């Protein structure tokens, strides 16, 4: 109950953590904290806006090394990869993550899949799943002033 | 290999571009022809009086 | 092992004249040397194994999507190169069946350009039979590109366009029944379609330098 | 003098703008088959899976029973 | 819409109407399972209706797996017939469909944000735990799984008609948020 109350609490200030980033945190696997989380919102008759890709950004790009400007650049590809639906039921942190390793390969500063997926808690098979779906949209994501060394015209 | 990808999704929007300017031209050019059409048959039909 | 680089440099300083003579291309083949590039101790494997990429690295520059200046450059390379051999049995350039169109009417086109140097450059590479009519470029186991655009759009296209456009203004002021103003049925034309068609075309070519440009 | 020429000159205006849009068509056709290629190399996929046991089952992965000779 | 949900499981209960020895079945059964140490029930499986059957020492069974409400109920008297031949006085009493779980596709993409973000009282969205929007519905008491892939899993109902009526009051709100 104290796990799925924090998790709640994080979702309703505006800065949401991951189920995985509280199971880390707390002694029970995240399936009870989920359960719990749905029972406290079924009785408290309360409801949490959903959580938007944004809003991992801030936290997964201060726990890696990435400047500022990969941040943006990330946030940016994220935004408008879930506008343009080129990932249909994704979860948000694989767009993130996805999104994280696009930005981190095009940027000075380059982090493989497994970096990523240990900071974001994604397996690096969901991480290639959602980069394969925006993989050929990589350019028109990016921000149209970012500066870069190795060329967002060729990628892993 | 992505240099040719992206070169080739490039053109692909730039010529969907001109694909969406030349159909609103083919609309508006049948529309010009519907009009065509009903005031044709709206002055032939002052001769046949 | 850096070949690749220096036909990319031939071909640039071939390109570079805007010119489609073989007398520039014997000028830059004899201040490079590139007669030279086979030239060194080698034996007759590798010889031959470094003869096989070097043509077929010409051939693949001389097939599209590269522009014409650069493939007539390729062919021009292609001949130097399969006339210089130090092989006995000189190696032959792969040729496949899908690209036989492509080089006929490239071909087709030289001749039909007055282009005589190039299409007496192909003709004697044909005679010669330096071809191998292989059924694929390279065996299987286990830039100066050229766009779309101008093929859809370019100079006499929207001259057409445009003249037809003026055509149709004047033959909507002659037909009114009344020379003072047009019918009412018919005010639909757009006048930025041309504005529309410039507008994409410009973007397109911001967007092109604003990209080989670097960061 | 009659809108009968200006039939003529639309629908010939509109032969050329239509002969423009199919070219523009089979030019989009092209590209798509070219991407449709592009994701099959994504898709794409050894000379091992076969050495000795060419045949060879998926669930079980045993080839055919050895021949009377 | 035309399209009416299909149904793929009926779930339903019946009194055999006395006590069994779950032993004896599990040893005299043609394909029954019985693992004490997992869990307190025969596990039967028949071809025909392709059901399977949960026996309890109560007496009481349970049904699952049947595709139709007449199909449920011959595996039902179908497994009272084989218990009744194993030595038992068992009868068929309190016969009850417990839950009639349908699917069906609306066949287009659907946006789950917004649907959830206008109906936050009944939707329960969290792509963590589930990648599927819940759907609870209040009129009849049935719960939709919604995709964007346009599949709608509705369960919970006892009755055909409760599935066709939720669907038909879930199709208008995803034709709104068709993507």
């Amino acid at each position: 109950i104290a796990s799925a109350c924090l998790y709640i609490a994080c979702r309703q200030e505006g800065v949401p953590r991951t189920f995985k980033e509280i199971c880390a945190v707390s002694r029970i696997s995240k399936k009870e904290i989920g359960r719990c989380f749905k029972l406290i919102l079924k009785a408290l008759e309360t409801s949490v806006d959903l959580i938007t890709t944004g809003d991992f950004m801030s936290r997964f790009c201060s726990n890696l090394c990435l400047p500022k400007q990969v941040q943006m650049a990330a946030t940016h590809i994220a935004r408008k990869a879930v506008e343009l639906d080129l990932v249909p039921g994704r979860s948000p942190i694989s767009v993130a993550a996805a999104a994280i390793y696009m930005a981190s390969q095009a940027s000075a500063e380059k982090r493989t899949q497994k970096e990523i997926g240990d900071i974001a808690g994604v397996a690096d098979v969901t991480i290639r799943q959602s980069y394969r779906l925006i993989y050929p949209r990589a350019p028109d994501l990016f921000p149209t002033d970012f500066k870069f060394d190795t060329p967002v015209d060729k990628l892993p | 290999m992505l240099s040719r990808l992206q070169e080739l999704r490039k053109e692909e929007e730039t010529l969907l571009r001109l694909k969406a300017a030349l159909h609103d031209q083919l609309n508006r050019l049948k529309v010009e022809e519907l009009a065509l059409q009903s005031m044709i048959s709206s002055r032939r039909g002052d001769e046949m009086l | 092992p850096g070949l690749q680089t220096d036909c990319e440099a031939l071909l640039s300083r071939f390109q570079e004249t805007d010119s489609v003579r073989f007398e520039d291309f014997t000028e830059l083949w004899r201040n490079m040397k590139f007669g030279t590039i086979f030239c060194g101790r080698m034996r007759n494997l590798e010889k031959n194994m470094f003869t096989k990429e070097a043509l077929a690295l010409a051939w693949r520059y001389f097939l599209p999507p590269y522009t014409f200046q650069i493939r007539v450059g390729a062919l021009y390379l292609l001949y130097g190169l399969y006339n210089t051999q130090l092989c006995q049995p000189k190696q032959k350039i792969r040729v496949a069946l899908k690209d036989w169109d492509e080089v006929l009417k490239f071909q087709q086109d030289l001749v039909n350009a007055q282009h005589f140097d190039a299409a007496y450059i192909f003709r004697k590479l044909r005679l010669d039979r330096a071809f191998h009519f292989t059924a694929m470029p390279k065996l299987l186991s286990y830039k100066d590109p050229s766009d779309r655009v101008m093929k859809l759009i370019t100079s006499d296209v929207l001259e057409e366009m445009l003249n037809v456009h003026d055509h149709y203004q004047n033959m909507k002021h002659v037909i009114s029944v009344d020379k003072s103003k047009p019918d009412k049925a018919l005010s639909l034309i757009k006048d930025d379609f041309f504005d529309n068609i410039k507008n994409i075309v410009l973007e397109h070519q911001q967007w092109h330098k604003d990209r080989k440009n670097p960061s | 003098e009659d809108p009968e020429t200006c039939l003529q000159l639309n629908m010939v205006y509109q032969e050329v703008i239509q002969e423009k849009l199919a070219e523009a068509n089979l030019l989009l056709a092209q590209n798509r088959e070219q991407q449709e290629e592009l994701m099959r190399d994504l898709a794409g996929s050894y000379m091992g899976h076969f050495m000795k046991p060419y045949f060879k089952d998926k669930v079980t992965g045993v080839g055919p029973p050895a021949n009377e000779d | 819409s035309g399209i009416v949900p299909q149904l793929q499981n009926i779930v339903s209960t019946v009194n055999l109407g006395c006590k069994l020895d779950l032993k004896t079945i599990a040893l005299r059964a043609r394909n029954a399972e019985y693992n004490p140490k997992r869990f307190a029930a025969v596990i039967m499986r028949i071809r025909e209706p392709r059901t399977t059957a949960l026996i309890f020492s109560s007496g009481k069974m349970v049904c699952t797996g049947a595709k139709s409400e007449e199909q449920s109920r011959l595996a039902a008297r179908k497994y009272a017939r084989v218990v009744q031949k194993l030595g038992f006085p068992a009868k068929f009493l309190d016969f009850k469909i417990q839950n009639m779980v349908g699917s069906c596709d609306v066949k287009f993409p659907i946006r789950l944000e917004g649907l959830v973000l206008t109906h936050q009282q009944f939707s329960s969205y969290e792509p963590e735990l589930f990648p599927g929007l819940i759907y609870r519905m209040i009129k009849p008491r049935i719960v939709l799984l919604i995709f964007v892939s346009g599949k709608v899993v509705l369960t919970g109902a006892k009755v055909r008609a409760e599935i066709y009526e939720a669907f038909e009051n879930i199709y208008p709100i995803l034709k709104g948020f068709r993507k």
